[PDB]
RNA sequence: GCGACCCCAGGUCAGGCGGGACUACCCGCUGAGUUUAAGCAUAUCAAUAAGCGGAGGAAAAGAAACUUACAAGGAUUCCCCUAGUAACGGCGAGCGAACCGGGAACAGCCCAGCCUUAGAAUCGGGCGGCUCCGCCGUUCGAAUUGUAGUCUGGAGAAGCGUCCUCAGCGGCGGACCGGGCCCAAGUCCCCUGGAAGGGGGCGCCAGAGAGGGUGAGAGCCCCGUUGUGCCCGGACCCUGUCGCACCACGAGGCGCUGUCUACGAGUCGGGUUGUUUGGGAAUGCAGCCCAAAUCGGGCGGUGAAUUCCGUCCAAGGCUAAAU
RNA sequence: CCCGUCUUGAAACACGGACCAAGGAGUCUGACAUGUGUGCGAGUCAACGGGCGAGUAAACCCGUAAGGCGUAAGGAAGCUGAUUGGUGGGAUCCCCCUGAGGGGUGCACCGCCGACCGACCUUGAUCUUCUGUGAAGGGUUCGAGUGUGAGCAUACCUGUCG
RNA sequence: GUGAAAGCGUGGCCUAACGAUCCUUUAGACCUUCGGAAUUCGAAGCUAGAGGUGUCAGAAAAGUUACCACAGGGAUAACU
């Protein structure tokens, strides 16, 4: 949204032409190879899970998925981290339903 | 060991305002003009033409 | 401690007199750099000693944002747009920053015109006498070539102006004071408002 | 200057002007601040009245630059005008001084004193006061907004 | 029994490397108390002294997992200011940064990983040559548990166009530095003095009247000083010019793309303990425990959950100058 | 009565002093404060640095929207932000008359009381983006405020403190 | 509140009967802040009390020395 032209309230600032940034080769540090995708597949075949990813899996299982982020959480050390690895481990255990 | 022995960091140097030091120059110029204070100042000009 | 004084807090309780610097060799460092400048500029002749071109940049927070000043180097966009290579900038006398960001037009258009301007003022010598290539500069021009020893191009504020204009009935008819205060409180209940909005 | 130091005056006196009795001694009283609420209690509080004590909130990283506001009043806004501005403005009531407190480093104007008799002024700042703004509407001038 | 590999052992084997010394500055560790608080224990003294190590001519730092919240800056270092400020503190005594802004100087880069497989294109040693700080030939060895080459996020790979850019040698000077040789003028007359260099008189040089010596205050007695001239040697770096061949396979630059686009782990992060910091529900560091992720991760100075936004890309490495 | 010293009190049966020469103790630095001298003045300060220059550690010059202090204060903070006075004494000057007189003038300073800004309380027509604005009207409350600026630099003595 | 009312009542008929900073805790506001923007917990602020310093203008504090030490005191004991 442009500047308003005023010192105060919402979307306050100097007036000027906003300019989108231009792409930059930085925007896909979070993004890897098909090939790393693979090699870590198959490496997760070869060497299997934690034991604490095999308690959370069992808790995902039972149904106690507040129980199941709450080992995450300490074993981890942060909710985020937690809530991503219980996703993980239920993406995990979908598949192997299906 | 002497009594409060000297030291480098005393206050050795002054910052004069510059228009106090132009006033100063003015002066001493005007001075410069006055053959009273010229030879006050010991300077033989008796026979400086002006 | 006694009289009407302010209260001391002289930090010198620690051994100070081992860590004052003083300051008897400013006349030397003077003269030291001076020499320093003298000697570079020998050596770069005939490139301006005042060094390579930098960009027109804001001053950063609310105190500075209405002051322009000499930034490290032009930007990517910048040199792209003014048809300058990134890897050619350097050598040519244009200092070029890969980090800075362009988020407004202004800033980058400013910024384009001063290449433009510095590719007009500059003057190429060839890398061999006898060959002239696509970036070289003529004979004629390169014969009446010279040292620039201050800033070529000076880094300026347009001086503030006082202009006499018509007061209309719509400026006669706006209130400064009422305006602030009710942008104020739409920051101030902004979120709120949401909340509101949201709930129903 | 050494030779009118009054210790020179001193000299062949003794004592050096500090008493044979109470003597100079090195510290009888303690060092620095030392006994603000015991000894020297009443010397802080006849002349620092609120010196103990802790108010208000803390407020970490504080950054002066974000709350930077310089003002400018009413009666010194005329001194911006430069003087062929001023007498323009004089000969010629039929349009008004525009000026820009920002570009002299104002960034709100408040309203004390008065203005030029009889003369119409646009004012352009990031804030101004209620009273700044009365006296400007009344003089016959305007108000700008600006960042 | 032979052979291949692995790990290891003995060699006064052929050829190399290391230890110790110095202290003003520099880098790492360890680490007090006197003292101040008018007593004293937290604090202060002090992230100092002492102690133990490691370099250079500078060291260290250094190319954002940054500052900020702006109309945004853009490696590191240093100066001024910020500022005795925010903050910390038996909130007592005291302590105390950082960003913006103005200056000095400025410079950017190299790797790991998918990508020769029509053959390791790489490197070390011996030997023999050459215009010998290196190049060539040959032979052994290292290396596939990976040497070369490309690539490093600012990008890049691949494909198509543009025809825009890229290839040395030798001579003579300039610039810098270190040295050598020569080059002005009174020792005129008188007096006192052991001795004039002191007094008086008469002359002279001066881009040289800085200084020193000689029998007493010496510009002109001597060495020197000022300014020219000539001569010698280093540094092979910078710079101007001149003489000759100047080859674009290839590699770069620019534009396009419905294709790809690989980025560092007992590391980050979290808990806790100790220490430190202005860093305050915890600034950094370290021990122990837990222990990640790739439409992800760190930071955004009040802990926590939810939704957005801003900004960068750690856990590999080099780098002159301002000091 | 022998000096110096501490002392209510010293010639003291109070301590130091056998004698002479030379040396021998309120200093330098940082932060403030009053006073005074000097420059400028709503400004002031070029010495971080740069340009030079006694062939030169001096002197001279340079402030772009630099910075410090001052030029606005009140609140913990969000935040708001000086409507421009009256009166009693009072120096100087001008008139009438020569009384310890009358009229005009009324700077500095002092006393008293209003008004304005802000913290707090109270108050509320009209507009308004519904939470802001503010016609009128306030207060035994509070301020290191306003009501036609007085600072900045520099020198020295004195005083507190490290 | 009381009295019909004037009036009286801001503890006890009067002269004693009590307590700073920091921290904690309670009460009050559709109050302020957590500094990239919102909501909610949590935290931090403003105003008024409470937890106490009796050495009561308010350190957190056991002896012994004949084994003893220092700066002083005739401001102060043990003779004359
Ligand atoms: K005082
Ligand atoms: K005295
Ligand atoms: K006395
Ligand atoms: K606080
Ligand atoms: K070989
Ligand atoms: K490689
Ligand atoms: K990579
Ligand atoms: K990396
Ligand atoms: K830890
Ligand atoms: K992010
Ligand atoms: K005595
Ligand atoms: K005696
Ligand atoms: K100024
Ligand atoms: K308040
Ligand atoms: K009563
Ligand atoms: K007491
Ligand atoms: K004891
Ligand atoms: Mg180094
Ligand atoms: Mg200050
Ligand atoms: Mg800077
Ligand atoms: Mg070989
Ligand atoms: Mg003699
Ligand atoms: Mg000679
Ligand atoms: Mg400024
Ligand atoms: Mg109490």
């Amino acid at each position: 949204q442009p500047n308003t032209g005023l010192s105060v309230g919402l979307n306050k600032g100097h007036v000027v032409t906003k300019k989108e940034l231009a792409p930059r080769p930085s925007d896909r540090k979070g993004k890897t190879s098909k090939r790393v995708h693979f090699v870590r597949s198959l490496i997760r075949e070869v060497a299997g899970f934690a034991p604490y990813e095999k308690r959370i899996t069992e808790l995902l299982k039972v149904g106690k998925d507040k129980r199941a982020l709450k080992v995450a959480k300490r074993k981890l050390g942060t909710h985020k981290r937690a809530k991503k690895k219980r996703e993980e481990m239920s993406n995990a255990l979908r598949k192997m339903r299906a | 060991r002497m009594f409060a022995p000297t030291k480098i960091w005393r206050r050795w140097h002054r910052k004069i305002p510059v228009n106090q030091k132009r006033y100063a120059v003015a002066s001493a110029i005007a001075a410069s003009a006055v053959p009273s204070l010229v030879l006050a100042r010991g300077h033989r000009i008796e026979s400086v033409p002006e | 401690m006694k009289h009407n004084n302010v209260i001391p807090n002289g930090h010198f309780k620690k051994h100070w007199q081992n860590y004052v610097r003083t300051w008897f060799n400013q006349p030397a460092r003077k003269t030291r750099r001076r020499a320093a400048r003298q000697q570079k500029a020998v050596k770069i002749f005939p490139r301006p000693t005042a060094g390579s071109l930098r960009p027109i940049v804001h001053g950063q927070t609310l105190k500075y944002n209405m002051k322009v000043r000499a930034g490290r180097g032009f930007s990517l966009e910048e040199l792209k747009a003014a048809g300058i290579p990134k890897k050619l900038a350097p050598t040519i006398g244009i200092a070029v920053d890969h980090r800075r960001r362009n988020r407004s037009l202004e800033g980058l258009q400013t910024n384009v015109q001063r290449l433009k301007t510095y590719k007009a003022k500059l003057v190429i010598f060839p890398r061999r006498a006898k060959k002239v290539k696509a970036g070289d500069s003529s004979a004629e021009e390169l014969a009446t070539a010279t040292q620039v020893q201050g800033s070529y191009m000076p880094i300026t504020r347009e001086q503030p102006a006082v202009d006499l204009v018509k007061v209309t009935d719509e400026m006669k008819s706006f209130n400064a004071y009422g305006k602030l205060r009710i942008e104020r409180t739409n920051a101030r209940h902004i979120g709120a408002r949401l909340k509101r909005a949201a709930e129903a | 200057t050494t030779r009118f130091k009054k210790n020179r005056k001193k000299r062949g006196h003794v004592s050096a002007g500090h008493g044979r009795v109470g003597k100079h001694r090195k510290h009888p009283g303690g060092r620095g601040n030392a006994g603000g609420m015991h000894h020297h209690r009443i010397l802080f509080d006849k002349y620092h009245p609120g010196y103990f004590g802790k108010v208000g909130m803390r407020y970490f990283h504080k950054l002066r630059n974000k709350f930077h506001c310089p003002t400018i009043n009413i009666d010194n806004l005329w001194s911006l005008v430069p003087q062929e501005v001023k007498d323009k403005a004089k000969s010629s009531n039929a349009t008004a001084p525009f000026i820009d407190v920002t570009q002299y480093g104002y960034f709100k104007v408040l309203g004390k004193g008065v203005l030029p008799q009889n003369q119409a002024v646009v004012v352009k700042a990031k804030l101004i006061s209620k009273n700044a703004e009365k006296k400007i509407k009344e003089a016959g001038g305007a108000v700008v907004l600006t960042a």
